[PDB]
């Protein structure tokens, strides 16, 4: 009935609004880090744990300003918050991988438009 | 661990390395006092107690014994120090990573006690027992091995080792590998340098006999043999470890850039290293 | 998808636990009950980030225990059929391939992987590979995946993937 | 319980199981004190309380300074013929250890069973064994143990000391052989316990013959501060359709069916799970002092009963001291 290809989404996940992998790194950790202080209370659940590391391996944007400029430079793009979300955590690399990975991109943006967006976040990705 | 132990003070086994940093390098002096080899996670302790029961503790007294999740072997009454490196095989897609046990240091081999031999000795005890718990017939077991210990006087011998290889899921981007002594290589995240020579002691090097010699920096005498007082025993080896941290902003190969300039690059190790040398 | 949401929530508050400060014993009790949980309609609850409204605390009548409304802003996660993700490789098997997202534990069964990447348990780790040997995944790998669909059980979502059509693998 | 004494391994000192030898030993002890029940034989004193301590004004009374120690009876039964019995009637072959004969020096002391505590002592910086003798129940089967405290006293004295005193003078003996030190504690009159006050309280012991089993007239006094007590430490969620499943400690003695207590578990209280924890009392709550490796059960249930009896009505360090004075004048 659903179907992330096209995004056929449930009528709960309408208001759904979407985090990148490093903003739900830096939350996680703050509440690892409000964890750590304020006492007689007990360490998180194991989904907390595996949520945590899992985008601690997985992230691309080392700084929140890195997170802002990529928030600020995408939210101005006809995208739908899933598009975008899907953009900025896989990033690819050239617009045939950006529309091969997600298919609902076809045809919403230009494709040289589309190229250039792909090196503005390869520009805008931390590297390591 | 208590019983193997012997009444040694838990505390021991809870220090955290000194980082080497500006401010501390003056502590490898003098240079050939000194070991290192190169790290590829952090340091546990580990215990045998027959076939697969294999536990690993970190150092501090609230954390727990865990059982070691590797299909692998050691004879009871094995207490070692270690960590457990993973080695990438090929590179990228083909890129193939298997874990494996690296012995830091050794303090029980099946019921003998060797802490109190000197690094390199116990270290010797080390590598033989890695054959001897070794399974070549079982591909399917995960490897043990002793690290490759270098002379600190030799340190410039692991960066001819280090190499920028692409790894499985880096994006492309080329990552710092340290090769061993086989076709694998793991990602480093930094170099132990450990002091074999205990207090009042101290390594020099006499340059009218060619040779190394030791110095009772108390009683002011000199010998080219080895003094049983002048051996670091495990705990002193464990105590005064250094820790050379190789994360971003740290040049160590020369396809590194931008260094950070309040961060040890090779090159500030190793010109301190042969200002004292002589 | 990683989202940031808000979510209502009821807690009962029996007068026992009422203490001095009440408000905080609300916090606490939410941050207890709903914070690693998964639903079927909302997916996996990984967090609560802002606990926004506290309703009127409705005393039911017969009952002891008073009963709040809670409105929070929530870091959750919901499987997705057909969303590429990345992923971490924990096991690989001739029947398939145990991977995971998150908490979540995905299954590739290798009859919906392609002919290129064989099974070979005679590498010392046993992996997926080609005659090219060019792809290696293997164990601790960071790979892509397209998610077909999903199954809930025990309160709980696992997922199945696969790697079929095109740029799926190794990163 | 093969621990022989805690906090040093002793030479020669070895437990018997062997069951031909061990089956003798233990019923050579019941009958030298001619001890009715299962167990250990040995006299069990009590604790001073507000009431027990009317009892130094009954009779007469010596004291002496218990230390923590071991509690073990040694059997002298012939030439390596020395055993050591716990409180748990668990049984110690001691080898290197020799008593001469007062009378003839080459023959050894047979069918004698002395009372006393294996304590560690302090010098060099390193522990040196000591046995303390402090009772003697049988001598060459004479019932010495039937006679008084003070008769008892010097018979250990001239019977079991100076003798092994004598053939250590001559190096017969070489002190350093043998596995421990061999002394007798020293006991004083009534009167004489306002100068003295590891050694962690008070003993107070009646003129008559020995008794085994439980001893209401002979008293043991702890300043209340060291009063504790050792519970099982079992943390549980306890929340059913309590809104906070916050986890519990709950401490557990021997003998009760459910918790006796409960403590606030701290982060640091939970690893000791399973594990024997020894607590103090101080604000009307329990706390962890220390680990005990030596015991995977609890106090007796009576055991920690009376551990209160003694807490909340309690013979205070000033309370006994003016006791004593008084009778003193």
């Amino acid at each position: 009935e659903e179907d992330a290809s096209q995004l056929i989404f449930p009528k709960e996940f309408e208001t759904a609004e979407t985090l990148l992998n490093s903003e739900v790194h830096m939350l996680l950790e703050h509440r690892k880090q409000q964890n750590e202080s304020a006492e007689d209370e007990q360490e998180l659940s194991e989904v907390f744990m595996k949520t945590l590391n899992y985008t601690a391996r997985f992230s691309r944007f080392k700084n929140r300003e890195t997170i802002a400029s990529v928030r600020s430079l995408l939210l101005q793009k006809k995208l739908h918050k899933f598009e975008l979300a899907c953009l900025a955590n896989l990033c690819p690399e050239t617009a045939e991988e950006s529309k091969a990975l997600i298919p609902s991109l076809e045809g919403r943006f230009e494709d040289e438009e589309l190229q250039q967006i792909l090196d503005d976040i390869q520009t805008k990705r931390s590297f390591q | 661990f208590f019983e193997l132990i012997q009444g040694t003070e838990i505390d021991i086994f809870s220090y955290k390395p000194t980082l080497l940093t500006s401010k501390t390098l003056e502590k490898i002096r003098p240079v050939f006092d000194y070991r290192c080899m190169v790290s590829g996670s952090e340091q546990k302790f580990l215990i045998g107690l027959g076939k697969s029961q294999i536990y690993t503790w970190d150092g501090r007294q609230s954390d727990r014994w865990i059982k070691l999740d590797l299909k692998t072997e050691l004879p009871r009454d094995t207490l070692l120090s270690v960590e457990i490196v993973h080695e990438l095989k090929g590179e990228g897609k083909a890129q193939r990573k298997i874990s494996a046990i690296h012995i830091l240091d050794v303090l029980v081999l099946n019921g003998t006690d060797v802490r109190e031999q000197h690094f390199n000795q116990r270290i010797q005890l080390a590598e033989k027992f890695v054959k001897a718990v070794s399974k070549p017939s079982r591909p399917d077991m995960n490897p043990i091995r002793v690290k490759e210990v270098y002379r600190l006087e030799e340190m410039e011998k692991i960066f001819v080792r280090l190499e920028m290889k692409i790894i499985k899921g880096s994006s492309g981007t080329p990552k710092l590998s340290y090769t061993g002594r086989d076709d694998r290589h793991f990602v480093p995240m930094g170099l132990y340098i450990v002091r074999t020579v205990n207090e009042p002691w101290t390594m020099g090097f006499s340059k009218s006999f060619k040779k190394k010699f030791f110095y009772n920096k108390k009683t002011k005498d000199s010998t080219f043999d080895l003094p049983a007082d002048s051996i670091a025993p495990f705990h002193i080896c464990y105590y005064g470890r250094l820790f050379w941290e190789w994360g971003d902003g740290i040049r160590v190969h020369d396809s590194q850039k931008p260094q950070d300039q309040d961060k040890l690059s090779k090159e500030d190790v190793l010109s301190f290293i042969q200002m004292h040398r002589a | 998808m990683f989202y940031h949401i808000s979510l209502e929530h009821e807690i009962l508050l029996h007068p026992r636990y009422f203490g001095p400060n009440l408000l905080n014993t609300v916090k606490q009790k939410l941050f207890t009950e709903v914070e690693g949980t998964c639903t079927g309609k909302y997916g996996f609850v990984i967090a609560v980030t802002t606990i926004d409204n506290i309703g009127a605390g409705v005393i039911q009548p017969g009952r002891g225990f008073v009963l709040y409304p809670v409105k929070y802003k929530a870091i959750v996660f919901r499987p997705f059929k057909g969303e590429v993700v990345d992923a971490v490789v924990t096991q690989v098997n001739k029947v398939g391939l145990f991977t995971e997202i998150g908490p979540m534990s995905c299954f590739i069964s290798r009859h919906s992987i392609p002919s290129e990447m064989e099974f070979d348990p005679n590498s010392n780790p046993p992996c997926y590979k080609t005659m090219d040997e060019d792809i290696v995944i293997q164990q601790d790998d960071e790979i892509r995946l397209k998610i077909v669909g999903t199954r809930v059980d025990k309160n709980d979502i696992f997922a199945i993937g696969s790697l079929m059509d095109d740029y799926l693998g190794l990163v | 319980g093969a621990i022989f004494l805690e906090g040093v391994t002793v030479k020669g000192v070895t437990q018997v199981t062997t069951q031909p030898k061990l089956g003798e030993v233990q019923q050579k002890c019941h009958q030298f004190c001619g001890w009715e029940g299962s167990g250990f034989p040995g006299a069990q004193p009590v604790s001073m309380d507000k009431q027990n301590i009317k009892l130094l004004d009954l009779k007469p009374y010596k004291v002496s300074w218990k230390a923590d120690g071991t509690r073990y009876m040694m059997l002298i039964d012939g030439t390596n013929e020395v055993f050591m019995i716990d409180r748990d009637n668990s049984v110690f072959h001691v080898s290197n250890l020799e008593f001469p004969f007062r009378k003839d020096l080459r023959m050894h002391l047979s069918n004698t069973l002395l009372d006393g505590e294996m304590i560690i002592d302090r010098v060099n910086g390193q522990a040196v064994p000591r046995y303390l003798i402090y009772d003697i129940i049988k001598f060459n089967s004479q019932p010495v143990g039937d006679c008084d405290f003070n008769v008892r006293l010097q018979c250990i004295e001239r019977e079991i000391i100076s003798p092994r005193h004598e053939k250590m003078k001559t190096g017969l003996i070489d002190k350093t052989q043998e596995p421990f030190s061999v002394r007798n504690k020293p006991f004083f009159d009534i009167c004489t316990s306002r100068k003295l006050l590891e050694m962690d309280g008070l003993i107070f012991q009646p003129t008559g013959k020995y008794k085994p089993g439980r001893c209401d007239d002979i008293l043991k006094w702890k300043p209340p501060s060291l009063n504790s007590v050792d519970f099982r430490l079992k943390i549980t969620r306890m929340g059913g359709e309590g809104l906070l499943p916050q986890n519990v400690g709950l401490l557990y003695v021997g003998g009760y069916e459910r918790p006796f207590a409960q403590i606030k578990v701290t982060k640091e209280l939970k690893q000791y799970d399973n594990k024997i924890i020894e607590c103090k009392f101080e604000n009307n709550s329990w706390v962890f002092m220390r680990q005990r490796t030596d015991k995977s059960f609890p106090n007796a249930y009576n055991t920690a009963m009376a551990v209160c009896n003694s807490i909340s009505n309690p013979v205070t360090k000033e309370m006994l001291f003016e006791f004593i004075d008084r009778c003193t004048a």
